RNA sequence: UGUUGCUGUUAAAGGGUUCGUAGUUGAAUUGAGGGCCUCUAAGGCGCAAUGGUUUAGUCCCAUCCACUUCGGAUUGGUGACCC
C-alpha cells in the first residue's frame, strides 16, 4: 500500500481509509464520513467485544444513499438475514 | 407591567433548585427567596418571588416550557399508583386482538406464524 | 442520430461509476465494445460482464468496482507511430504512471505498453485511467 | 449472530405486542426511501409495514448502542410531546445522556458554549421534526439512528428503522424494546423471564 | 502565550501524549477547532508563516464610509502540511492575528510521488489536478527533477511551503484577484489524496478512533 | 485565432419558419480452435471417506414445565457443518 522507492522504502505521509460502500477514499477535509461499529455476539446472547465495522463517506449521505449502503454491506457478512 | 430578563432568569433558577416551596402564596414564597438569595435590592426580591408564584401555578397544569424536565419527574411522583398491578400489554392481548385483512395475511407466512389471540375484523 | 457506437458505451460506463452505481446497461453493441472491455477486465477496472442476445442487436451489462475513474473515446481515430505515443501520454493521461491509452494496431486491439513492446504503431481508439 | 445460536429472532410474544399497539400501521403517504419497507395497503391507502425487517433493523440498532465504551456518548433526541417522556425513561435504564425539547443549533458545532456535546452515536425519533440536529451531525462525524414512518427523508440518517410515530403507544413500545435488548446483551438482565419494569412508565400521560 | 484549557475531546487527548502526530487526526478525519493542537504536535522552528495579502475593505453609510482591514495568512511545513485562512478586523494588528489563527485550523496533508523512475524522496505531485475559486482556476502538472517551480509569485509560495519542489502550472480567469488565486492553488494541492491510484487499493484493515481507545481518560476528565 | 484549445440566456454573438443541391457525417452481422504432459496454481458453493466427548451449531426424537415467556438427554442423523 502506498508509493515506494526502488529501495522499498515507503514515502507516503499516511495511507487514508476506504469507503467500503463504493471503494472511494476518505479525505481530511470531509467531516461527513463516519465509522459505525456493531458488536459481535455469541451463544446465549451476550457481547464478546466489537469486531465488524463499516465506513460510509460524504457523497452518499447527502443524496440519501445511506440506508441502502448499510443493508448491502450487513447482508454480505451475515449480520442481517433476509427471509 | 413587563418584567426584565434579570427577574425571569433568577426566578427560573429558584423553581428548579428548590421544592422547599410549591406554594401559591406570594407571602410564604417571599420569605424563602430572601434568605436563599443575595441581590441587595429589596425591590428585586418582590418581583422575583412574585414571578415564582406565577410559575408554580402553571406547573400544576401542562408543560411550563423551557425549565428542565425535572417537572415530569416530580409530577410522576404523586398518586396513584401506577395505575395497576398487571397491565398494560397483558389486558390488551387477553381481551382479543382484531386486525384487518392484509396484516393477518402477512403474519401467517412468517416463521412464527399467526400467534395466539389474533385476529380478524 | 446514432453515429459512434463506441462512445455511446464508454460515456455511460464513466458517468455511472461516478454516480455510485454498481452496474450499467449499454443498449447498442458492437464487435469493438466487447474487446475494449476485455482489455480493462484483465487489470481489474471492469469486474465481469454479460452479453445478452435479442437477435436484432445485443445488449451488454457491466460490473464495477470503484477502481475506474474515467474512460472515453478519442473520436476521429488519429494515427500513432513508434515514437509518437509520448505525445498522447503527456496529453490525455494525467501521468506516465498508471494510465493507459487504447489502440487498434495491425495485430489487433491492444493498449499502449503492449504496442510499444511488440513494435507496432496503429490508429487510436480511446483511453481509461 | 455468526455461528447462529437462534437468539435475537422473533418469538410469539414479540409479534403479539407489535400488532396490538399499532406499530405496523403507517401513514397513507409514500416516498422513494421507504418503498422497500412498505408491504401492501388497504382501501384507506394506509401502508402496512413489514414486521420481519423492522425487527432486523431494530436488533442492528441495539448492537450499535451497546458497542459503545461509555453510555454517555449516546444521546436521544425528540421534540414531540408523546415521545418526550419515553426519551427520559429509556435513558435512565441504559445510562445514556439525552437532549429534550426544541433543538438549539450550536450544541454540537459551537467550540465554546454552555451546552456543547460530542456524542459518538445519536437517535432521533422523526427526521422531519428533529431536522436541525441531523444537519449539525453532518459536520461533527456523528452517525444517526432514526425511527421513521412510511414517509421519511433519509438524508444524514445512517440507519432507518420503520415504525409508527403517530400516537403515544407507538413511540413508547419501540423505546421499551430497545431498552430490553440492550440490557440483555450487556449486563445481563436475562431473557428467560419476562422483563419486570412494565410498559406504562414509558407511556405519555395527559395532564 | 496565555494558557490553554481544552473544551474538546480531541484537545484533551492532544494536551497529554496520546495523539503524537496530526496524521492520526487526518485519518479518522476529525475537525480541529483549537489552534493549540497544531502548535503542540508540530515542532517549533519548522513552521513557516507569512502574509500573502493585506487589503482595505469599505462599506457605505450615512455621513461617510466605514473601513475594515483584512488579511490572508498561510502556514505549514515542508513535510506535507499547509493551510490558509483569511479574516477581518477593524484595526490592522487584529486582522493579522485572526488570519494566523484561522490558517492553523485548515491544515491538510499533501501527497507527493514521482514523474518517472522511483529514486530518492518524492519531489513532485503524482498527478495533474485542478482547483477553482471564483472564476480563476489553477492547474498543477507533474514535472521531472530540476524543472523547478514555474509559476507566478502568488502560487509559488503555496507550493514552496507544502514541500512540493519541481512542478509546472497554468491558470485561466482573472488571476489579478489575489484572494481567489490563493484559495484556488490551495484546493489544487488537497485533491492528491482525493484520487485513487493502483499504488493503494488493497482494502486496508481499519482502526478505532483515538476517542474509543483512550475513553478511560475522557470519563475521568468529565468528573 | 482557439487542429491540440475559446465564446454565443442576461457581458459582443443562433440567423423569422420550412423544404433542399454541393459538402461533411452515418447502426448491427460472416471471428479469434482444441487435445495431451507437468510444475505448492489460484479456485469448486462438485462428490466418496475417518475424526466432533455442549470438544460447533442446527433439524428430526424423548420428557416435564408452560396459556406470550421451560431445558436436561439418546457423538439421535458421519441429512447439515467445520477441520
Amino acid at each position: 500500500i502506498g508509493t515506494y522507492n526502488e529501495e522499498g522504502v515507503n514515502v507516503d505521509l499516511y495511507i487514508p481509509r476506504k469507503c467500503h460502500a463504493t471503494n472511494n477514499l476518505i479525505t481530511s477535509y470531509d467531516h461527513s464520513a463516519v465509522q459505525i461499529a456493531i458488536a459481535n455476539v455469541d451463544a446465549n446472547g451476550v457481547l464478546n467485544g466489537t469486531t465488524t465495522t463499516f465506513c460510509i463517506a460524504g457523497y452518499l449521505r447527502r443524496q440519501a444513499e445511506s440506508d441502502h449502503a448499510i443493508n448491502h454491506l450487513a447482508i454480505s457478512k451475515g449480520i442481517i438475514r433476509i427471509k | 407591567k413587563i418584567r426584565t430578563k434579570t427577574v425571569k432568569r433568577a426566578s427560573k433558577q429558584l423553581v428548579e433548585k428548590y421544592f422547599s416551596k410549591l406554594n401559591k402564596d406570594f407571602y410564604q414564597n417571599k420569605r424563602v427567596v430572601m434568605d436563599v438569595t443575595i441581590a441587595r435590592s429589596k425591590k428585586l426580591k418582590n418581583k422575583i418571588a412574585g414571578y415564582t408564584t406565577h410559575i408554580m401555578k402553571r406547573l400544576a397544569r401542562g408543560p411550563v416550557r423551557g425549565i428542565s424536565l425535572k417537572l415530569q419527574e416530580e409530577e410522576r411522583e404523586r398518586r396513584m399508583d401506577y395505575v395497576p398491578e398487571v397491565s398494560h400489554v397483558d389486558q390488551a392481548i387477553q381481551d382479543g386482538v382484531h386486525v384487518d385483512k392484509q396484516t393477518f395475511s402477512m403474519l401467517k407466512r412468517m416463521e412464527t406464524g399467526v400467534p395466539r389471540h389474533v385476529a380478524l375484523t | 442520430t446514432m453515429m459512434s457506437v463506441l462512445a455511446n458505451a464508454l460515456r455511460c460506463i464513466a458517468s455511472a461509476e461516478r454516480r455510485g452505481k454498481r452496474q450499467v446497461l449499454i443498449r447498442p453493441s458492437s464487435k469493438v465494445v466487447v474487446k475494449f472491455l476485455q482489455v480493462m477486465q484483465k487489470h481489474g477496472y471492469i469486474g465481469e460482464f454479460e452479453i445478452i442476445d435479442d437477435h436484432r442487436a445485443g445488449k451488454i451489462v457491466v460490473n464495477l468496482n470503484g477502481r475506474l475513474n474515467k474512460c472515453g473515446a478519442i473520436c476521429p481515430r488519429f494515427d500513432c507511430t513508434t515514437p509518437d505515443f509520448e505525445k498522447w501520454v503527456k496529453n490525455i493521461l494525467p501521468s506516465r504512471q498508471f494510465g493507459f491509452v487504447v489502440l487498434t494496431t495491425s495485430l489487433g486491439i491492444m493498449d499502449h505498453e503492449e504496442a510499444r513492446a511488440r513494435n507496432t504503431g496503429g490508429k487510436v481508439l480511446g483511453f481509461f485511467y | 449472530v455468526e455461528s447462529g445460536a437462534k437468539v435475537l429472532r422473533m418469538k410469539e410474544g414479540d409479534v403479539q405486542k407489535l400488532v396490538a399497539m399499532h406499530c405496523h400501521l403507517g401513514t397513507k403517504n409514500r416516498s422513494n426511501a421507504m418503498k422497500k419497507y412498505i408491504h401492501s395497503r388497504t382501501k384507506e391507502g394506509t401502508n402496512i409495514i413489514d414486521l420481519h425487517m423492522t425487527w432486523e433493523k431494530l436488533i442492528l440498532a441495539a448492537r450499535v448502542i451497546a458497542a459503545v465504551e461509555n453510555p454517555q456518548d449516546v444521546t436521544v433526541c425528540s421534540t414531540r410531546l408523546f415521545g418526550q417522556r419515553a426519551i427520559f425513561k429509556f435513558s435512565q435504564l441504559v445510562g445514556t445522556s439525552f437532549l429534550a425539547g426544541r433543538f438549539i443549533p450550536g450544541t454540537f458545532t459551537n467550540q465554546i458554549q454552555k451546552k456543547f456535546m460530542q456524542p459518538r452515536v445519536l437517535l432521533v425519533t422523526d427526521p422531519r421534526t428533529d431536522h436541525q440536529a441531523l444537519r449539525e451531525a453532518s459536520l461533527v462525524n456523528i452517525p444517526v439512528i432514526a425511527f421513521c414512518d412510511t414517509d421519511a427523508p433519509l438524508e444524514f440518517v445512517d440507519i432507518a428503522i420503520p415504525c409508527n410515530n403517530r400516537g403515544r403507544y407507538s413511540i413508547s413500545m419501540m423505546y421499551w424494546l430497545l431498552a430490553r435488548e440492550v440490557l440483555r446483551l450487556r449486563g445481563t438482565i436475562p431473557r428467560s423471564v419476562p422483563w419486570d419494569v412494565k410498559v406504562d412508565l414509558f407511556f405519555y400521560r395527559d395532564p | 502565550k496565555e494558557e490553554w484549557v481544552p473544551c474538546t475531546k480531541l484537545g484533551r487527548l492532544v494536551k497529554e501524549q496520546k495523539i503524537t502526530s496530526l496524521e492520526e487526526i487526518f485519518l479518522f478525519s476529525m475537525p480541529i477547532k483549537e489552534h493549540q493542537i497544531v502548535d503542540q504536535l508540530i515542532k517549533e522552528s519548522d513552521m513557516r508563516d507569512e502574509l500573502m495579502l493585506i487589503v482595505p475593505v469599505q462599506k457605505a453609510t450615512s455621513a461617510g464610509q466605514r473601513t475594515r482591514f483584512k488579511a490572508f495568512n498561510i502556514v505549514g511545513d515542508g513535510n506535507g502540511h499547509i493551510g490558509v485562512g483569511a479574516r477581518v478586523g477593524k484595526e490592522v494588528s487584529l486582522a493579522i492575528r485572526a488570519s494566523m489563527i484561522a490558517a492553523k485550523l485548515n491544515v491538510v496533508p499533501i501527497r507527493r510521488g514521482y514523474w518517472g523512475n522511483k529514486i530518492g524522496e518524492p519531489h513532485t505531485i503524482p498527478m495533474k489536478v485542478t482547483g477553482k475559486c471564483g472564476s480563476v482556476s489553477v492547474r498543477l502538472i507533474p514535472a521531472p527533477r530540476g524543472a523547478g517551480i514555474v509559476a507566478a509569485p502568488v502560487p509559488k509560495k503555496i507550493l514552496e511551503f507544502a514541500g512540493v519542489e519541481d512542478v509546472y502550472t497554468s491558470s485561466c480567469g482573472n488571476t489579478r484577484t489575489r484572494g481567489n488565486f490563493i484559495m484556488a492553488t490551495f484546493y489544487a494541492l488537497r485533491k492528491t489524496y482525493g484520487f485513487l491510484t493502483p499504488d493503494l487499493w488493497a482494502e486496508t484493515e481499519v482502526s478505532r478512533d483515538p476517542t474509543d481507545e483512550h475513553s478511560d481518560f475522557l470519563t475521568m476528565g468529565s468528573k
